[PDB]
């Protein structure tokens, strides 16, 4: 799988012996997905629970090939939390299913709360849950395809390919 | 990009603390400057365990019990300590030094974060990283003074003959 | 131009104080273009001359997000040279024009010599000359769009955007 | 990815040559090992200028005129020298050492490339990079022997009184 082996290996040589490097890895992977999918940005929501009540929270936003990690990392104090019955992100976490959403305005589940707060306009989206057994750890998405009206079937295949790796790393 | 950057950082600083094994006093200063920019502290003080007590002369000389206060604990326990609020104070990141074994040989504390509420829990592994080079350098730096001191007294006498 | 600033800056923090780093820069930029365009690979041909006779030569081939520089760098001994009246690469160098070629089999100028030697099948292509005044320094191309039958107009805009930077670097 | 890698490389090696300022002999060895893996040479020999001659003792002792042969030239001229074919010989990358000023203080030569026709013209800036740390370390390493030697004789006498 040539160019994946190279992209991942080279990526891993850019990660300082420091954090928190497991999320700097996810970040860098996402930066590379943005390039490969011509996605305007990628993001990650962490998924955790409180007394059996799961929820989904902002963690990495606005990941981009020229984006800084400390700018993309959501500050724990200022993190937007959703119950799983609000949002496509929460829905992905609930159903444990992948979705290629071509128009968020025609998908109930879509929550416009973050769009209102951040000012960003979300149009289309791929979303996938990162799982460990029967429990969900995160939801990752690629937002706003730049060179076409929506993300392609082929695009699904690439995203899915790189999300086996992120999964591995998120353990 | 950040991770790669805190190494060239350290690569630098390693090469700056090692150009002063000559002077535990200059070296001790370097450790402070460097430790302050690396973490971005308002102020750093460094204590060198002198048997059963901490001596951060850092210019005057300041003794104190090795187990007393922040420094004493960290020195006693041999494990870092992070403070959000300490209660122009505020926060304090304090860390051990330890030698080849794990014998805390000194201790350093940074006060108040610049542009920040406290110390990034990353500002800890970075501090620990640094702290290896401080222990490596202090250890040899002192061990070299001991000789030069002695060896000097040896000849003060020999020039007598 | 957010994600470009980030991609380029981060890219430049991955370049060892060593070579030859000016070509390791072009390489890494190309690796990022591959991601952004979903191009199967990118390449560079150097353009030089011998007594007023220009020619175009392989330099970086098979650049990819997971590709190694020392694997992509063409060994000076084994470099395929073209006169400018053979190949799209040579034609780009001659005309000093950009081209978005959707089907190389329908473009005379196309030379299949490298395809025969390397075994690679070239289908579509964007190609652009890097210039210094009235003289050409290189030709850069993105080969084989992965998620569509050809490179888009929008794709031209991204490629052109990143090739201002490569140009700068190649001086 | 490569560039970033030849630093962590050097960061490493810097930190290995500096843990042997104790022993110009061990250090001198380190420089050889390290210099061989960094460039990937079949063999490295190191010469330390002893006034008007090169002494690569590297275990026996080998003197020779400071301006003679490859070593002598490079030592004389103070500038690297790369060889494709030397005519299990083959190629030779030889480089100067020089001190704080630019006074070539020693010289090292690598012979025959492993997996290769010669020395990457990159294997030169990397060798020059390394070569700074060799000059920095040899310089202090010798300057520290001189003291310990002297200071010793000083007390051999003083214990006499």
């Amino acid at each position: 799988r040539l160019e994946e082996c190279n992209i991942l290996f080279e990526l891993l040589t850019e990660i300082q012996d420091e954090a928190g490097s497991m999320e700097k890895i996810v970040h860098k992977t996402l930066q590379r997905l943005s390039q490969l999918l011509a996605a305007d940005r990628c993001s990650m929501f962490i998924c955790r629970s409180r007394n059996g009540i799961p929820e989904v929270a902002t963690r990495l936003l606005n990941v981009t090939p020229t984006s800084k990690f400390e700018d993309n990392l959501v500050n724990p104090d200022k993190e937007t939390v959703f119950p799983l019955d609000i949002g496509i992100a929460g829905w992905v976490a609930h159903t444990k299913k992948f979705f290629n959403i071509p128009d968020v305005k025609k998908n109930n589940h879509f929550s416009d709360y973050l769009d209102k707060k951040t000012g960003y306009t979300t149009v289309n989206m791929m979303a996938i849950p990162i799982t460990q057994g029967k429990e969900v750890l995160a939801v990752v998405m690629a937002l706003n395809k730049l060179n076409a009206s929506e993300f392609s079937k082929e695009d699904e295949e690439v995203f899915k390919k790189y999300l086996n790796f992120i999964s591995l790393v998120l353990r | 990009q950040k991770l790669k950057c805190e190494c060239q950082a350290l690569l630098q600083v390693a090469k700056n603390l090692f150009t002063h094994l000559d002077d535990v006093s200059v070296l001790l200063q370097e450790i402070i400057t460097e430790a302050r920019n690396l973490s971005n502290a308002e102020i750093c003080s460094v204590f060198l365990l002198d048997q059963n007590e901490l001596v951060a002369k850092v210019s005057y000389e300041i003794r104190i019990p090795a187990d007393q206060g922040i420094a004493g604990h960290v020195a006693t326990t041999g494990q870092i300590l992070n403070i959000p609020d300490a209660y122009r104070t505020r926060n304090i990141l304090c860390f051990p030094i330890k030698n080849e074994n794990q014998e805390v040989i000194g201790v350093a504390e940074l006060v108040n974060k610049i542009n920040g509420p406290w110390f990034s829990k990353f500002d800890e592994d970075l501090a620990t990283a640094f702290s290896i080079y401080c222990g490596i350098s202090i250890a040899h730096s002192l061990l070299y003074k001991k000789v030069n001191e002695a060896q000097y007294r040896s000849h003060l006498a020999n020039e007598m003959m």
